[PDB]
């Protein structure tokens, strides 16, 4: 409590978990590798306020 | 009035007055449960006799309430509390007001028994007698200390709790939580003194 009083919590219920939801990702088994691609165009539109 | 006595060979006959005192009164409620008759030197006067093959007599008091209460189980045992196959034999021991082993011999001969008893019954797959739960002050009594002693001794890590209690709650002195093995084991290892 505002690094004052340290709040009278008992030794042992600190020691139980937190359980959480989370969304994950990971490559599976054996591939050699991943592959990542975009498009991009670019136009020549800073010549004029639109 | 005094003791005065030579070839003290009973457990009866060595001591300070008042520890000669407390062996009486222990042995009367357990004993003499017959009401009151004013019987005041009849009795007593019986108590000598009985402590005079004590060494060999206490231990089969105690062994025989173990297979009485075995046979009557309802529960597996590492759920049941050890109080309901000792029936508080362990809170008397406290009718002696000495703390220490070497001169309360009534505790010291139930330390000894308890430790045979987990000696003969090493851990294995199906829980057995051993896995019993002591609460705070009964662990108080077997250690020879205070209980805000054994408190401290939980919170230094050197032994274990086996009951999970709620949040926001506190575990009472009364509520049983230790393992016998574990409390026999710890004072073998951690408390003995020249007492």
């Amino acid at each position: 409590d505002a690094n004052l009083k340290p709040k009278n919590i008992e030794r042992y219920e600190l020691a139980y978990s937190n359980p959480q939801t989370i969304e994950a990702c990971y490559v599976p088994p054996n591939v050699d590798e991943l592959y990542c691609r975009f498009s991009l165009r670019v136009e020549a539109n800073s010549m004029r306020p639109y | 009035y005094g003791c005065s006595f030579e070839s003290s060979n009973p457990l009866l006959a060595i001591g300070s007055l008042s520890a000669r005192f407390g062996a009486l009164y222990w042995y009367q409620q357990r004993y003499l449960s017959d009401h009151e008759a004013v019987r005041d030197d009849r009795a007593l006067t019986k108590a000598i006799g009985h402590f005079t093959a004590w060494p060999d007599a206490f231990w089969r008091e105690l062994q025989q309430m173990v297979d009485d209460a075995l046979v009557r189980q309802t529960k597996p045992l590492n759920h049941t509390d050890f109080v309901d196959v000792f029936g508080s034999v362990v809170a008397d021991c406290r009718q002696i007001p000495m703390r220490n082993t070497g001169q309360n011999f009534i505790l010291k001969n139930l330390i000894g028994f308890l430790t045979d008893l987990v000696a003969r019954h090493p851990q294995c797959r199906v829980a057995n007698v051993g896995d019993l739960l002591l609460s705070a002050v009964d662990a108080a009594t077997l250690l020879s200390t205070s209980v805000e002693q054994v408190r401290r001794l939980h919170h230094e890590g050197f032994l274990p709790l086996s009951i999970r209690p709620a949040s926001r709650n506190t575990v009472s002195p009364h509520r049983a939580v230790f393992h016998l093995r574990h409390v026999v084991e710890l004072r073998q290892a951690r408390m003995q003194s020249h007492h």
